[PDB]
């Protein structure tokens, strides 16, 4: 049974193209790309990254089908604290939940 | 191979209800239609 | 619900950024036309 | 000694950079041109590869 769950309630999008992995990931609780609140920039504070993380993000959502005029809400946990070289992602991964 | 014969038998009871669904839901735009759930049930048999 | 780490290449050029991440969306929209019925839990539940 | 020969340019272009990103079954190809191996336009999110794998 419990492979029965994986295959129609966890891992149902792991062999389908048409089903990207960050929607699945969602699609598993009936979530939509649009139920994708905030987004926890990495926003180091360089000119080369922030201009690219915050591109990045968009296709992401252009692509996956982000309705129109429903933008995620950019979190830069960064200016408190700084740049934790390897500590980021578990600040900002901290302060998301 | 216990298991093969219920994922066998399962198509066969996954696109006969494709033919109650898929000839009086669409019209003639249809091997489209198809081609779209007859390859998603030949995936969802395979990964099963 | 989701992780995953990804790169362009071989290590080449380490000071600069780029795509990686963003084939965590790749997906297929080829054929958009007829409904994928895994996106469904209604349809998913029945199968389970 | 020719051994490793580092690439020089990606499989894609930068105008088909992110196109190959997530249409996930973008395969590179042979380029008759050049005789390396490319990714096409012509075969990224093609409709008729992006369903049938």
């Amino acid at each position: 049974l419990r492979a029965a769950q994986q295959q129609w309630g966890n891992d149902f999008y792991k062999r389908d193209p048409r089903i990207a992995p960050l929607r699945g990931a969602l699609a598993t609780y009936g979530l939509t790309i649009d139920d994708l609140g905030v987004a926890s920039f990495h926003g180091t504070s360089t000119k080369a990254n922030d201009k690219n993380e915050s591109a990045t993000i968009n296709e992401m959502m252009k692509h996956l089908g982000r309705s129109e005029g429903n933008p995620v809400i950019g979190v830069f946990q960064k200016f408190l604290t700084g740049h934790p070289k390897g500590a980021a992602g578990a600040w900002m991964m901290n302060g998301a939940l | 191979v216990t298991r093969e014969a219920q994922i066998k038998d399962w198509v066969e009871n996954e696109l006969e209800a494709l033919k109650l669904e898929a000839e009086e839901i669409p019209s003639e735009d249809q091997n489209e239609f198809l081609l779209e759930r007859t390859r998603e049930i030949h995936n969802e048999a395979e990964s099963q | 619900a989701m992780a995953a780490t990804a790169t362009d290449k071989i290590g080449r050029s380490v000071p600069a950024p780029g795509k990686g991440i963003l084939t965590t969306a790749r997906e297929h929209h080829s054929s958009v036309k007829y409904a994928s019925p895994n996106l469904n839990m209604k349809y998913r539940k029945r199968q389970l | 000694n020719k051994l490793f020969v580092s690439k020089e340019h990606a499989p894609y272009t930068d105008e088909l950079e992110e196109d190959v990103y997530l249409d996930p079954l973008a395969r590179v190809s042979k380029d008759k041109k050049s005789g390396s191996l490319t990714f096409n336009s012509k075969n990224i999110q093609s409709k008729d590869s992006y369903i049938n794998a």
